[PDB]
């Protein structure tokens, strides 16, 4: 069945669970529970409460058939008559009853909603949240908006009787229909801005009802085509008519009807109820790749906002597709924790043939042409079980890294004409000697990145801003104490009224909120950028590294020599993708003291293994002309990163070994 | 912000734009007048504050410092292992949500998960009225940690269980792993925090951590400092004041692990923890040895010559056998000398080991068994007894140690000769005594009557098997018999063929009319049954006959070698029966003269045979890597021999730099 | 030379041993006969033992999945060696490396360092 409904789904359908699946993902939510989901527990329906009123009012008892005005006309006339003692008996009699939950209220706890809004006075619901263990903010009064303990609502809009069983707490009758609007004015205004501010799912309710219509009117009046229309889950014996469909859909509604899904007896609610409510919802939770177009698509739409950057670490790719897959420093992609469609074995499948690619579709080529030279300049291959000749090679091309210093001072000298520029510019003159040209200039970018644009080099900024007043404190504790001896003069590089201005702005930025603050499509687009405010960005190259090294040292004391690759190249791979990510990117992390040491304590193992396996072409080659060739040899990168991250102490311990 | 609070326990100012309220504090718990000022509620309230700094361990200000010692102390029924009591507290009644928190932690210890699951439940279901925030959010994640454990736990089992334990094995039901699955749907521990009321995220922010993916990343990423080569050379301290990097990360350490412990928390269990624990030490021991080796160089050798720069203690030993596997302690074993690394306080780690003892007795002994809590219960078992090969015990501790590793550690996780390579690490510590000498006597007592059955045969992965605890027996006991064993013999026949095999093996315990009979059983009547004796059935001296069968084999080789030089030709050879005759006559085993005579056939023979006319340009030096210790003692003490061995170890040494070579050269030759 | 099966191959330079996961078919003595076969090395520098043990190292033979016991002197002659990639390459590369190395038993399938 299940496979037949999802299957049944007509165009509108399926981008309505998309929608709802997606906003549902970004904490955006809201479910507005009717009457119907109360009855699926037995409960005492209003009517019956009518009915009992005219038994009581006139001596008769119910006679033919009750119009709208009826329900809620002969309450207010057994009030008007008799009393409100009587009123709040019948009430106390027929409601004081205690029911069970229902699957559907389960499953409406299951989708996660951010708030929820109901028109019931029964505690279902609660007890359904205090099982499920969420925790929500009950309102059914006036006073409860004030004091609010969490952020997050249970909205009773026509009350409940957590204060007693008397007609007050409650809206049952034309009286406190009519009066409304001025005995609820906190409640329909927090009612009416959550609608504006979230997506609405209707349950339970059903065409026609006072409520819906209401609402409906205000829409009218209180809108200009700036809100998000709101959905409906139709859950009636037999299917809707086209012409109330329409009509109601241009009266700012997107229906769905579960009689149409699925076929069921005219008194088997639960199964209506459940055959769209997630039967549909949660098991649609997943995506939806099934074409030749919509892999380019998915992918595009994950990986297009790194086009901001200059290169990525292969590792940090993980994190991007959601540990679908992993990728490898050697250049690999093996499958992992994907239970849907393989789009990445798709992808490049579609980059071996040239019909496949064909078959793409019109400005679909183009995205396909972007993410095949993104894959390509980052290094990634094919998937492992197609694994060719991998190849090896270093390349930076940071002026930075070269220690170029001339180009990079003419470079300061230029002018600029973007913003990339200057973030360059800002690199440089910290890799040249100046600490107060590169804060100011940090500082300026900041301000002048308020334009539209991906809200990365803000970020960046910041982040590069904040390690720079780092640095500069820094010295100033070994200048005017140990810098007055090192040199034997009080060298004074900043003057106390910048030392005093960049303490004052800096005074209250916390780096660890920094990435919290920022839009959550930008949270949602750039999470590998989190790691850069913190130790977390070298904690799995340091986690692997201190593993590699207990390996390799204890085949070294066996006397093993196996005649395959090295078990190191992992060790070389990492490390010069940290470096190229880091110079590429314009980052200041590269002057850091954990950085430094991370990179010697990677060439001294490599070092160690390389003269380890020089000495053994005399044992084994010298028993048996069976042996090997592969090894370790200095080549320019490998002076530059021993020249730059050792102390004359470190060289020394290795050339003793 | 306002303050620093350093491991040692002493607090500094730091951006502290104000007044010094800390200062204050520690001023009027200085003075008893100071406090006498303050008023009543106020008084009360100081009371509950000094109570509070001194569990936790704030002591004054760093100008206001001196001496502090320090000290590691963990009030855990969990930490210390003690399985009874933690059991005995779950049968209890409760009095409190408190108490459900830790019996529900006591629950997932011992390995009764679903329990716990539930337990937490109910927890959940009562803290949200009952206004403890704390309980109801530590409850949250204690109970998705342990829905995470269950869930991997059945991968586990269901992909590979049914086969190392023999049969598939089913510890949770159906029912149960449905319902939990539908419980946790799209349940996400990343909003819970910002879920909770503001007051409890004003409070309690400190807990915030609790929820994420991974923690204890800077504590790894500190470890970097363990491995400074420039210190030795100049170091400065700079770590805290007057601290060196091994005190602060050690103090960390205590730290994370008391928090974690006492606050009974289920994230000690998962693999990221014990990662840090084992990479921790590790780094500490091994900056130690750098240490000592360093000093030693610079200063005379008597200069911390055995010095210990690392000190063990109980806290030590427990972290090493609970989170290292063995592997790790064979790597921090040939890395560091652990044998210059002393123990201290012997009396709680022999408490520990013994409680671990009963605890298996008690396991497989009993015919019920528990499956997660056996296999979270069988590596700290494990090595526990490993790593108790470092430290003295007593008489009746050592018997109780020996009987369970004999009788009840399975034969699942310790085979015959792993039982023997533990059992034989004790020795090296405590000499044996007879009552330990008795219970391996009862072992190979067992053991033989395993053997009536045809079918049984002993398995072993290294070659180890019961002649090896009969060696080691008389080892320590010259003269030793063993009087069931001899009867054994006494009652035996020809038909229990497997049993004349059994006691062959263990000749030297049975007594003169055991070994009498037994040897009526058996007879040699060629050179290959004589080598097949003389391995198994132990043939101790070469009979005047047996002699002539060496000479007549020798001569028909003879004739067979003049005919292969007609030939020239030779397929292939499997074993040289020559050269061990060679040997054996080095050795002084063979007294006959006669096989001079058969001299220039194979090179090893005539190298064992006449020492001074060999040629030594045929010497191979791969020949010296299959010898061992007695045979080249031999080789170095004999006169032609000695220098042409030293110049071809040298010529290897230099060339090859192989470690094999020089330990042989430096062991022996000189 | 070149094949993919060469990139298990490990040598031991403590006892002159090569580590290959391989399974041999032996004739024995030119009169028995087995399939299946494999070898496995102890490393024991300090074992209690006598004059008639002058050997660091011990070797067990297995035969089929099954433990093997031999007192006939054994006499061993490969006829056919197989890697898990099945390939035959190693039947000719075996006897090279038995024919370079002199140590008993060149190639085996695990070694166990007991000291």
């Amino acid at each position: 069945k299940l496979k037949e409904v999802f299957l049944m789904l007509d165009n509108n359908v399926v981008e309505c669970i998309k929608e709802i699946t997606e906003s549902s993902r970004n904490g955006k939510l809201v479910f507005f529970v009717g009457a119907g989901v109360s009855t699926l527990s037995d409960y005492p329906q209003w009517w019956r409460l009518v009915d009992k009123y005219h038994e009581e009012l006139y001596g008769s008892p119910k006679k033919g058939n009750y119009s709208s005005d009826e329900y809620l006309r002969i309450p207010q006339i057994f009030y008007n008559v008799k009393g409100e003692m009587a009123f709040d008996g019948i009430l106390k009699d027929f409601f004081q009853v205690d029911k069970p939950t229902n699957p559907i209220h389960d499953k409406i706890l299951a989708m996660n909603p951010a708030h929820v809004i109901t028109t019931n006075y029964d505690n279902l619901i609660d007890t359904a949240c205090w099982k499920r263990g969420k925790y929500f903010s009950v309102i059914s009064a006036e006073e409860d908006v004030a004091n609010a303990t969490s952020s997050r609502y249970l909205l009773k809009v026509h009350g409940d009787f957590r204060k007693g069983f008397k007609g007050e707490n409650v809206v049952l009758k034309e009286d406190d229909y009519l009066n409304y609007d001025q005995n609820y004015p906190l409640i329909s205004n927090l009612m009416k801005t959550i609608i504006a501010t979230h997506t609405i799912v209707f349950i339970g309710y059903g065409l026609g009802d006072y409520n819906i219509n209401m609402l409906l009117n205000w829409v009218r009046k209180l809108q200009k085509d700036s809100f998000h229309k709101p959905f409906f889950i139709r859950t009636d014996p037999s299917p809707i008519e086209n012409e109330t469909l329409i009509y109601y859909e241009n009266k700012g509604l997107r229906i769905i009807d579960a009689a149409s899904l699925i076929d069921s007896n005219e008194y088997d609610y639960l199964e209506r109820y459940s055959a769209v409510m997630d039967l549909l919802i949660e098991s649609q939770e997943n995506k939806f790749i099934t074409k030749d177009d919509e892999v380019i698509d998915y992918i595009y739409g994950k990986i297009s906002p790194l086009f901001a950057l200059q290169y990525i670490r292969k590792i940090d790719l993980k994190h991007v597709f959601e540990y679908d897959y992993h990728f490898e420093v050697n250049g690999t992609v093996v499958r992992h924790k994907n239970k849907g469609f393989g789009y990445m074995e798709r992808f490049f499948e579609l980059k071996e043939s040239c019909d496949e690619r064909s078959k793409l579709s019109k400005k679909q080529y183009e995205r396909f042409n972007a993410l095949f030279n993104f894959f390509e300049k980052n290094g990634v291959i094919c998937m492992a079980k197609d694994a060719g000749t991998l190849n090896t090679s270093i390349e930076i091309n940071s002026l930075a890294y070269h220690g170029k210093y001339d180009v990079m001072k003419k470079f300061i000298e230029e002018q600029s004409v973007s913003i990339e520029d200057d973030y360059k510019k800002a690199f440089f003159l910290a890799c040249l000697g100046r600490w107060e040209e590169s804060y100011d200039l940090y500082s300026n970018i900041i301000l002048n990145s308020i334009d539209e644009s991906n809200g990365c080099v803000y970020y960046l900024s910041q982040i590069n801003r904040y390690r720079i007043y780092q640095s500069i404190t820094q010295a100033v504790t070994q200048f005017n104490g140990l810098g007055l001896l090192t040199f034997g003069r009080h060298y004074k590089p900043f003057t106390d009224e910048f030392l005093a201005r960049i303490e004052r702005e800096m005074t209250n930025f916390n780096i660890d909120d920094l990435f919290n603050g920022m839009p959550f499509e930008f949270q949602k687009k750039y999470k590998i950028l989190e790691f850069l405010s913190d130790n977390q960005f070298l904690y799995d190259d340091t986690v692997k590294l201190f593993e590699l090294t207990n390996k390799v040292r204890s085949e070294m004391s066996e006397g093993s020599y196996s005649f395959g690759m090295s078990s190191d190249i992992v060790v070389l791979l990492r490390l010069y993708d940290n470096l190229r990510f880091l110079y590429e990117n314009c980052l200041w992390s590269v002057s850091f003291h954990e950085f430094h040491q991370y990179i010697r304590n990677s060439m001294s193992l490599l070092i160690e293994k390389a003269e380890y396996e020089r000495t053994r072409d005399i044992d084994e080659l010298g028993f048996s002309f069976f042996g090997k060739k592969s090894g370790f040899f200095m080549e320019y990168y490998d002076f530059v990163n021993i020249s730059r991250h050792f102390k004359i102490d470190d060289i020394k311990n290795l050339e003793r070994s | 912000y306002d303050y620093h609070f350093e491991v040692n326990g002493t607090v500094v100012r730091h951006k502290n734009k104000g007044f010094g309220y800390m200062e204050r504090f520690f001023e009027l718990k200085e003075s008893c007048d100071e406090r006498s000022k303050l008023s009543k509620k106020q008084y009360e309230r100081f009371n509950a504050l000094f109570n509070f700094f001194e569990k936790n361990g704030v002591i004054c200000m760093a100008k206001d410092a001196g001496t502090l010692n320090t000290s590691i102390e963990i009030n855990s029924l969990a930490y210390h292992g003690k399985y009874d009591v933690m059991k005995k507290f779950i049968e209890e009644q409760s009095v409190s949500i408190e108490d459900d928190y830790k019996k529900a932690f006591f629950l997932a210890c011992l390995g009764r998960w679903e329990e716990s699951y539930d337990l937490y439940s109910n927890i959940i279901l009562n803290s949200i009225d009952e206004s403890n925030g704390c309980v109801y959010y530590l409850s949250q994640i204690n109970r998705y940690r342990i829905y995470q454990s269950i869930t991997q736990a059945v991968t586990q089992f269901n992909g590979l269980g049914l086969l190392t334990f023999g049969r598939h094995y089913k510890p949770f039901t159906d029912e149960f792993l449905a319902r939990i699955e539908r419980e946790m749907t799209n349940f996400n521990i990343d909003d819970l925090f910002n879920g909770m009321p503001f007051e409890f995220q004003k409070k309690y922010k400190i807990l915030e951590f609790l929820s994420d993916n991974q923690f204890l990343y800077d504590d790894t990423v500190k470890l970097f400092e363990l491995t400074n080569k420039v210190r030795s050379e100049m170091s400065e301290g700079s770590y805290s004041f007057g601290m060196s990097s091994d005190i602060v990360v050690l103090l960390r350490l205590y730290d994370n692990l008391r928090f974690l412990y006492e606050n009974c928390l289920w994230s000690v269990s998962f693999h990221e923890f014990h990662q840090y624990i084992r990479n921790s030490m590790s780094l500490l021991i091994e900056k130690a040895e750098y240490e000592r080796t360093r000093d030693i160089d610079e200063l005379g050798f008597s200069f911390f010559g055995k010095k210990s720069g690392f000190f063990m203690e109980y806290y030590d030993f427990v972290n090493i056998s609970r989170h290292f596997k063995i592997d790790d302690i064979k790597n921090l074993e040939r890395s560091c000398s652990i044998d210059k690394i002393r123990f201290g306080e012997q009396e709680k780690i022999e408490e520990y080991l013994v409680g671990i003892a009963e605890e298996i007795t008690k396991q497989f002994s009993a015919n019920g068994m528990n499956v997660v809590f056996y296999t979270q219960f069988i590596s700290e078992a494990k090595a526990a007894l490993y790593f108790a090969k470092y430290v003295k015990l007593s008489e009746e501790g050592l018997g109780k140690i020996v009987k369970a590793l004999l009788f009840y550690f399975p034969e699942r996780d310790l085979d015959i000769g792993k039982r023997y390579v533990w059992l034989e690490r004790l020795t090296k510590c405590n000499e044996l005594p007879k009552s330990i000498i008795s219970i391996i006597d009862d072992f190979l007592v067992l053991q033989a009557e395993k053997h009536i059955d045809q079918n049984y045969s002993e398995v072993s992965s290294n070659g180890l098997y019961s002649r090896d605890y009969g060696a080691l027996i008389k080892h320590f006991e010259k003269n030793f018999i063993s009087k069931r064993l001899s009867e054994i013999t006494l009652c035996l026949t020809q038909d229990k063929q497997k049993q004349i095999d059994f006691l062959f093996k263990l000749l030297p315990l049975l007594s003169t009319n055991a070994k009498s009979h037994l040897l009526s059983f058996k007879s040699v009547e060629n050179i290959n049954d004589l080598m097949n004796g003389i391995r198994i059935g132990l043939i101790d001296e070469f009979t005047p006959e047996h002699e002539e069968l060496i000479i007549e084999y020798l001569e028909t080789r003879k004739v067979n070698y003049i005919v292969e030089k007609e030939k020239g030709i030779q397929t292939f050879s499997s074993n040289d029966y020559m050269s061990t005759f060679g040997i054996w006559y080095f050795l002084e085993e063979i007294n006959n003269s006669k096989m001079e005579e058969f001299i220039g056939m194979d090179d090893q023979y005539d190298f064992f045979v006449d020492p001074e006319n060999f040629d030594y340009k045929k010497f191979i030096p791969s020949w010296l890597k299959n010898y061992n210790d007695k045979l080249l003692g031999k080789i170095a003490g004999n006169k032609h021999m000695k220098h042409h061995v030293i110049e071809v170890l040298k010529e290897r040494v230099k060339n090859s730099n192989d470690k094999r070579y020089l330990e042989i050269l430096m062991n022996y030759f000189i | 030379k070149d094949t993919g099966a060469t990139h298990d191959l490990v040598y031991h330079s403590k006892i002159n041993t090569f580590v290959w996961d391989v399974e041999f078919d032996i004739v024995l003595s030119d009169s028995k006969e087995l399939n299946k076969c494999y070898f496995v090395k102890c490393f024991n520098p300090y074992r209690i033992n006598g004059k008639c043990d002058f050997a660091v190292s011990s070797i067990d033979i297995f035969s089929e999945g099954k433990r093997l016991l031999i007192e006939n002197e054994f006499n061993f002659k490969i006829t056919k060696a197989v890697h898990v990639a099945t390939s035959k390459d190693v039947t000719e590369i075996v006897l090279h490396l038995s024919e370079r190395i002199s140590s008993p038993f060149p190639i085996v399938k695990e070694v166990v360092y007991l000291d």
